[PDB]
């Protein structure tokens, strides 16, 4: 009975350049229970078909999930991951990345 | 080298919300190879590795049977937890087991094992010697006393001497081509000083598998492996992965710096400074 | 057929030893053999059980098991047979896990005979 | 392939 | 000093007309709970293993048409609808699902009159 809080990690599959139509990545590691509020946004809001991986555990039991999906680069209207999980009182984000 | 086949159960209880989610991933030399979610549409024991579907569906019958049996088990499991330790009807809790055989080069077995947790904290384990069980705490030793009379050790000691050996060194031979591969990475350093006089520099792998990378920086000869910024391996999508590290140094000085790139993939390690 | 009883009925005199035969099939790894036996009133009453892992033959009271893997065999020796020993007796199998739950697989069962 | 688990 | 207690212990019914059924565990070391049917010439087979307080199941076997509950920990119950011919109903317990052995009640026996 312990509750291990999540650790993001936003990030770009490829170095920044709009325009390439490929696949958006997510990566939420480190904690427990399993349920956990994440999905895609956009400026500040939605998309279609938030991938988020199939699950998986570690040798310590503690939980970790891929958001990915499909998109296509952008420029100054950045993005973030959608994050919320009973480990904390309040939830969390933070944002996407051209270079990381 | 030393190979393994290990399986991770999940069931979690979700109250009001539907019946317990259940699932079951396999690994092979620790790369998913097998699943079943019971949350899928049509759940069923899919492989997860091309090489999986030279089996004929009459494995996949076998393995879907006995998950759907499992499945229904932990449910019933996650209720008798929620007596032993007294806790309320309706609220969330996971079950979580991981089970397998290691296996040497030369094919032996190594080590057989299987571990139980509740909530997050180890519950209860089968000890080394493949007869006992050592229990976390008085709710395990409950489960433990039970699996003592039922003599429930030499079935897993049967199990795991016999079926996990032999079935380990058979999805090794139709794996081997893809898990016994690698891919090389390829690196940049970056400079990002927003601007400023202090100038922090960082060095960027990316294209790699397997996940095992080690990136430095040192002062041509002395390590500066003390002020060095580096962010935890992530995955990139296409079955490879991605790393970075970073460091503090005086504007001015750039090209006194040296980045460090290792992986069993290269023919030498990489080095590198700006571009 | 997955446990079968090839045995009708059995007629002996008392104190000798009779073997009634089962076969089985199952594509378990690991697997339970049991016989029970069903009296005049039809009470099923346990007898005796074989775990497959187990490399002895299981024996109780005068109940004896003649366990041969190899063969998919699995007798049942009463030894020094006793009139109340008459009954039909049953050969069972636990039947392979999923989803089921607790199912026991049966022969046709054997009727025993034994003569004061 | 996976196991049978015993019930806790 | 029996594990389970069955009743009723027989019935005598026309053709058709519906029977319930029930069995009671007296030792909660043996929750896993089971309905076996004989028919006449002795088969034993299997119809439902029930855990858990609230399991619900039907199952359409030749002759009869089955509807079973685990009502609480320790009771469980039969309905029989439809039955064409006679059988006898047996309930079973066992510590667990996986290899322990099953102990028989005493069975209800059904006679089509
Ligand atoms: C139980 O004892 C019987 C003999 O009473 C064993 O029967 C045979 O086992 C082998 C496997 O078929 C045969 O090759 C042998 O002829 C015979 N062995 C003996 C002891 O006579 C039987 O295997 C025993 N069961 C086990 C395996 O525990």
């Amino acid at each position: 009975m312990i509750q291990k809080t999540p650790q993001i990690q936003v990030y770009s599959r490829h170095p920044p350049e709009n325009g390439k139509p490929n696949i958006l990545n997510c990566y939420v590691t480190q904690f427990h229970p399993p349920h956990i509020e994440i999905q895609m946004l956009k400026n500040g809001k939605k998309i279609p078909k938030v991938e988020m991986s199939d699950m998986s555990f570690s040798k310590d039991w503690s939980f970790y999930i891929l958001a990915h999906t499909e998109f296509t680069p952008t420029e100054t209207d950045t993005y973030a991951c959608r994050v919320k999980h009973d480990s904390m009182a309040e939830p969390k984000t933070v944002y996407w990345d051209r270079d990381m | 080298g030393p190979h393994s086949l290990r399986y991770f159960v999940t069931a979690v209880s979700r109250p009001g919300l539907g019946e317990p989610r259940y699932m079951e991933v396999g690994y092979v030399d620790d790369t998913e190879f097998v699943r079943f979610d019971s949350d899928a549409e049509n759940p069923r024991y899919e492989p997860r590795a091309r090489w999986m579907e030279q089996e004929g569906p009459e494995y996949w019958e076998r393995e879907t049977q006995k998950a759907k049996g499992n499945e229904q088990s932990f449910r019933v499991d996650l209720r008798t937890l929620l007596g032993y330790y007294n806790q309320s009807k309706g609220g969330s809790h996971t079950i979580q087991v991981i089970s397998g055989c290691e296996v040497g080069s030369d094919g032996r077995l190594l080590r057989g094992y299987q571990q139980y947790a509740y909530d997050g904290c180890d519950y209860i384990a089968l000890n080394e010697d493949l007869k006992t069980w050592t229990a976390a705490d008085m709710a395990a030793l409950i489960t433990k006393h039970k699996w003592e009379q039922a003599g429930e050790a030499e079935r897993l000691r049967a199990y795991l001497e016999g079926t996990c050996v032999e079935w380990l060194r058979r999805y090794l031979k139709n794996g081997n081509a893809t898990l016994l591969r690698t891919d090389s990475p390829k690196a940049h350093v970056t400079h990002h000083s927003r601007p400023e006089d202090k100038v922090t520099l960082r060095c960027w792998a990316l294209g790699f598998y397997p996940a095992d990378i080690t990136l430095t920086w040192q002062l041509n000869g002395e390590e500066l492996i003390q002020d060095m910024e580096l962010v935890e391996t992530r995955p990139a999508g296409d079955g490879t992965f991605q790393k970075w590290a970073s460091v503090v140094v005086p504007l001015g000085k750039e090209q006194y710096y040296t980045c460090h790139v290792y992986h069993q993939g290269l023919p030498e390690p990489l080095t590198l400074r700006w571009e | 057929q997955k446990v079968t009883q090839t045995q009708t009925s059995i007629s002996v005199m008392e104190k000798t030893t009779v073997t009634m035969d089962c076969v089985y099939e199952t594509q378990d790894s690991s697997y339970f053999l049991f016989w029970y036996k069903q009296t005049a009133s039809g009470e099923i009453v346990f007898l005796i059980r074989q775990d497959s892992y187990k490399k002895e033959n299981a024996t109780v009271g005068h109940y004896s098991l003649n366990f041969q893997k190899p063969k998919s065999s699995i007798g049942l020796i009463i030894t020094a047979t006793q009139i109340e020993d008459s009954a039909v007796y049953f050969c069972a199998m636990r039947g392979d896990y999923g989803g089921s739950g607790n199912k026991l697989i049966f022969g046709t069962g054997t009727l025993l005979s034994v003569k004061p | 392939r996976g196991y049978v688990y015993q019930g806790l | 000093v029996t594990l389970l207690e069955q009743n009723p212990r027989w019935r005598l019914v026309p053709r058709g007309q519906a029977v319930n059924l029930r069995c009671i565990l007296k030792n909660s070391q043996y929750p896993w709970m089971s309905w076996y049917q004989q028919d006449l010439q002795k088969q034993l087979q299997w119809l439902f293993t029930l855990r858990s307080p609230g399991d619900k199941e039907v199952k359409s076997l030749p002759g009869a048409d089955y509807l079973a509950t685990r009502v609480t920990d320790t009771e469980l119950r039969l309905q029989v609808a439809n039955m064409s011919q006679g059988r006898t109903l047996y309930c079973t317990c066992s510590a667990d699902r996986v290899g322990n052995t099953l102990y028989f009640g005493e069975g209800s026996r059904l006679i089509v009159v």
